This record gives structure tokens, C-alpha cells and sequence, in this order.
């Protein structure tokens, strides 16, 4: 959709673990998808559009 | 099959006495994660940090159980609403790859530790502790809870039920 909102992953408007849990299911898979961006997601995380 | 449920310590407290909700899973099959919405009521209670020992803030993450201490990356998330009484957080193993190969899933036990502290006497009637429901970003969940596992998967809400605190009472 328009809107797409830093951490949300899965497009449904909303920041929550089912985001965390993409990056979760990519984990070991600036380069790479590791606990540094889990620390980003964290500030967005409970932010609605 | 599943269950999210809760307990507490005591169930008859004075004004500045403090009540432990001690929330846990059953038989989540390889439960990875959850994210919890508990809203309580900011007229008799206040959610205490017992690790710190002072008020939440609006970062705070609860005092952990026993489930999700293994080193595959346990990570926490937490965005309160205090003005409005609901709580937002959760934890997850990050590492799922890694957890899901280590072979020893965890499904059954306490995930988190939820303290209130009782700052106007409570109704002679009751009131319930606490209740697990939506906040507006988690509009998808079902009951204020989402369960995840180690490959990933939310649990599906059908799977399990939420069974909701009870109620606490003046000494
Ligand atoms: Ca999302
Ligand atoms: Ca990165």
C-alpha cells in the first residue's frame, strides 16, 4: 500500500512482533540482517499509521 | 490444545502492596515468541518495575519467566501506553535458525511477570487485574495476544486460548 512505514515489514500498517519475526525468520541469512537491526525495529515497534 | 494463561500470588491487597501476574504458555509447540496488549486500570493500579524497583516508563519490559532465556538472540520489545493503562510488549529468540536446530523446544512455562502495585483502595465488588485485548497495533491479533514459532510461524489464534486474569480484591 501508499503507506509504508519504517519497520513494517509485512505491509499491514502497524509495527509489531509479527514485523520482528521477518527479520527473525531471515536472522542469519549495512550488508546483513542481524540483532543491529533488530535495535532499529525496536524504536518503530507499536507505531500505527 | 494451547493455552495463554495467568496467575497471581495473592488476591486480597492493601493500597501499596504489590501483585505479581505471572503469565505463562501450555503446550505452544515450539513456541519462539509472543507479543502481549494488557490493559489495566490506572485508577487503582500501577504497573511496578520490580527489577528497578521504581514506576515504568513507557520502555519498561517486565521481569522475565523462565522460557526464552536461551542464547539464540533473545530479544525484548516493549511500547506502554501508561496514561492509558495498556501494556505493549513482548520477546522473542531472534536467532530461530539456531534455536530451531538446537532441538530442545520450549512450550510450556512462564514467559513474563507483570507487577502491579495498588494505589487506591480496591471495589468491594472486585476488578479484574488485568485484560489481554487489541491495542490499535495489534488490530490483527485475537484477545491481546500473538504467539509465534521457532520457524517463524504466528500460532495460529485457533490453537489456543487466552484465559483472562481474574479479579483482586481490597484486604
Ligand atoms: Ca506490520
Ligand atoms: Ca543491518
Amino acid at each position: 500500500m501508499f503507506v509504508k512505514l519504517k519497520g513494517d515489514l509485512n505491509g499491514d500498517g502497524v509495527i509489531n512482533m509479527a514485523d520482528v519475526m521477518i527479520l527473525a525468520q531471515s536472522f542469519g541469512k549495512d550488508g546483513v540482517i542481524n540483532s543491529d537491526d533488530a535495535i532499529i525495529l525496536a524504536q518503530y515497534f507499536g507505531k500505527t499509521k | 490444545s494451547g493455552s495463554v494463561l495467568t496467575a497471581i500470588d495473592n488476591d486480597k491487597v492493601a493500597v501499596g502492596d504489590k501483585v505479581t501476574l505471572t503469565i505463562n504458555v501450555d503446550k505452544i509447540t515450539n513456541f519462539s515468541g509472543y507479543q502481549f496488549n494488557i490493559k489495566y486500570n490506572t485508577t487503582y493500579l500501577q504497573p511496578w518495575d520490580t527489577i528497578a524497583d521504581e514506576a515504568y516508563t513507557d520502555s519498561t519490559m517486565p521481569d522475565y519467566g523462565t522460557l526464552l532465556q536461551g542464547r539464540f538472540n533473545a530479544t525484548d520489545m516493549s511500547k506502554h501506553n501508561l496514561s492509558q493503562g495498556v501494556l505493549n510488549f513482548g520477546r522473542l529468540y531472534m536467532n530461530l535458525s539456531a534455536y530451531r536446530a538446537s532441538g530442545k523446544p520450549e512450550s510450556t512455562g512462564a514467559v513474563a511477570k507483570v507487577t502491579f502495585k495498588v494505589i487506591k483502595e480496591i471495589p468491594a465488588e472486585g476488578i479484574k487485574l488485568a485484560t489481554f485485548e487489541n491495542g490499535s497495533s495489534m488490530n490483527n491479533a485475537v484477545d491481546g495476544t500473538m504467539l509465534f514459532d521457532w520457524d517463524g510461524n504466528m500460532y495460529s489464534s485457533s490453537a489456543y486460548k487466552v484465559v483472562q486474569p481474574g479479579l483482586i480484591y481490597p484486604k
